[PDB]
């Protein structure tokens, strides 16, 4: 019951409330007023349905924390250390990171080139805030990281997209690890939950499909991180995939497994294993006809 | 269903299947209707060989379909394939090639091209001859695939250019407006046409090259619409400088002043020199879907 309420917060509350529900730390350094922070685990939890918040760390309840080294909260090399020395995520960074996670690469490319000085895809700090603001409506350590110690430098699209890919990778890796993989593999059902969560769909029927996934793969070899990451790289490319499928749309044809692999390798530049595609079809082929209509998969992912 | 429209323009029939000649195909792309009903000639397997032998003499460039005229055959599958190509930016050609080259040997073979027909189903034709020879002897490499698709787009633009210029060397601004609005039958069309008649100066007429540049820009509408939406979200009116930078970002290139001026005279609907860009985009989408 708790998990369902939490899922409504994720799907319908404001970012303010989501952050106050899932963030677990309130750090004080008096006279400095306290500030609430997510750990990377909290951030991943806030975007992962059916993951319970620690029972005494619900709404507005936090774990209290007061030259000297400060406690750190992210693994070696994590993207979250771009935000500061501890890997903690303030509210404003939470807004920014969720925008970066979900924005198509092309929209950032266009935005950088439309709002900068010369159209090269190189913004300064005020232009980058225009881009963020616009990208948001469409749907300090880091400002120094992007624009230099003096805040006078500019941010190229090439560097910012490396940031975006690193961020997407580290978050997907952390989500993968939070399903506690056995020998580097998570279960078909766990992968299925990641696909539903990503789609943002609120459907009892799709939820029924996902829990059924255990029965379908009695076999149970699970999915490696490379299999999962390749499919999410395919999803990130869904608009260009859909365009590449133009002939199939004209024919009224649905998407079968061999076509999904061909367009994935052609457009997203990844190989999708037979097993990952079987899991995807078993999840979203609701009418059970063995192929995916535009309504059953592509449209869901595009309109997410 | 584009199948009704295919059979309406098809002038050929064989064993229950309808076929276009290259002439038929060109007309179905430029026009919504016939203007005259087309007579359907039944083909034996002997009419077909006769109609296919001779692809020797047509031009391997941008006059391939116009040179063939009625001397060829195009199946429903191939009609849909050619239509998808006409909408693609140049960057989509290699994607289309690689989608068909399923064994990855960088050549399309007749057997791989036949996958399109199998999609439609779930005999010899002009394209199969041009690409693979009569027994599928030949294999199609990317550079002759790319050149054929570039030349297909070029051929439609050259044919439409002369169709709407009525044979003159240059397109008048209102001839370009007639082309642009040819597939537009929406509730605001009287306002567009009033602007054409009253605000289109007899200024600098449009060259074929300037027309071709606009047609290439219409294949980058996805990025152009994203740029238009970002200006709208920024509450920035789309004046000529905004339009120019969205064109350059979507495109890499410029449009000529006579064409920019024509677009703004037609779609500046408020009189403040801002473009009604949603209505413009609508007409552009009318064009692309033909
Ligand atoms: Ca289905
Ligand atoms: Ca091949």
């Amino acid at each position: 019951k708790v998990m369902e309420y939490e899922n409504r917060i994720r799907a319908y509350s404001t970012p303010d409330k989501i952050f106050r529900y899932f963030a677990t730390l309130k750090v004080i350094s008096e006279p400095g007023e306290a500030e609430v922070f997510m750990t990377p685990e909290d951030f991943v939890r806030s975007i992962t349905p059916n993951e319970k918040q620690p029972e005494h760390l619900g709404l507005d309840q936090y774990i209290i924390k007061r030259s000297q080294e400060r406690e750190k909260f992210a693994d070696e090399g994590s993207i979250f250390y771009t935000l500061g020395e501890c890997g903690l995520i303030s509210f404003s960074d939470y807004i920014f990171l969720t925008t970066v996670l979900s924005t198509p690469q092309r929209n950032f490319e266009i935005a950088f080139k439309m709002f900068d000085l010369n159209g090269d895809g190189e913004v300064d700090m005020e232009e980058f805030e225009q881009v963020q603001s616009i990208i948001r409506s469409q749907t300090s350590a880091l400002t120094t990281y992007f624009f230099g110690a003096d805040l006078k430098g500019k941010l190229t699209i090439k560097n910012f997209l490396e940031f975006q890919r690193k961020l997407q990778h580290d978050v997907l890796k952390l989500e993968f690890e939070r399903h506690d993989p056995v020998d580097g593999r998570i279960t078909e059902r766990q992968f299925g939950g990641m696909l539903l969560a990503y789609s943002g769909v609120q459907s009892k029927k799709l939820t029924a499909m996902q829990r059924q996934l255990k029965k379908h793969f009695k076999e149970g070899k699970g999915l490696t991180f490379q299999e999962v990451e390749n499919f999410f790289t395919f999803l990130k490319n869904i608009n260009d995939v859909d365009t590449a499928l133009s002939f199939y749309h004209m024919a009224g044809a649905s998407l079968d497994k061999v076509t999904m692999q061909q367009v994935a390798r052609t457009v997203a530049k990844v190989e999708l294993s037979d097993h990952v595609c079987d899991v995807v079809f078993a999840l979203f082929d609701c009418d059970g006809n063995g192929e995916l209509s535009n309504k059953e998969f592509v449209s869901i992912m595009k309109q997410r | 269903l584009r199948k009704q429209r295919f059979m309406q323009f098809s002038s050929l029939e064989h064993e229950g299947e309808y076929y276009m000649t290259p002439r038929d195909f060109l007309f179905s792309v430029m026009f919504e209707q016939m203007e005259r009903k087309t007579s359907v000639k039944k083909l034996t397997k002997k009419d077909i060989e006769d109609t296919l032998s001779g692809i020797q003499t047509a031009g391997c460039g941008s006059t391939f379909f116009r040179d063939l005229g009625d001397k060829g055959l195009i199946s429903y599958t191939e009609y849909l394939f050619l239509l998808t190509i006409l909408t693609k930016p140049h960057s989509g050609f290699h994607v289309a090639f690689k989608m068909l080259d399923t064994d990855g040997n960088e050549m399309i073979e007749k057997r791989e091209f036949f996958k399109l027909q199998k999609i439609i189903s779930k005999i010899n034709t002009t394209l199969q001859m041009r690409f693979f020879g009569k027994r599928g002897q030949r294999k199609l490499h990317y550079k002759e695939f790319r050149r054929f698709m570039e030349n297909l787009q070029t051929e439609i633009q050259e044919m439409e250019f002369l169709q709407f210029s009525k044979g003159l060397s240059f397109m008048r601004k209102e001839d370009f407006a007639e082309w642009l609005l040819f597939f537009t039958n929406t509730e605001n069309k009287d306002i567009y046409w009033k602007n054409v008649r009253e605000k289109l100066s007899a200024g600098e007429s449009i060259s074929l090259d300037e027309f071709k540049s606009f047609c290439h820009f219409t294949t980058h509408l996805e990025d152009f619409a994203i740029a238009m939406q970002m200006f709208s979200l920024a509450h920035r009116p789309v004046r000529l400088a905004e339009f120019k930078r969205a064109v350059k970002v979507a495109t890499g290139q410029e449009l000529s002043n006579n064409i920019l001026d024509t677009v703004f005279k037609i779609f500046d609907l408020d009189g403040d020199e801002c473009l009604s860009h949603e209505e413009f985009l609508g007409v552009l989408k009318n064009r692309m879907h033909r």
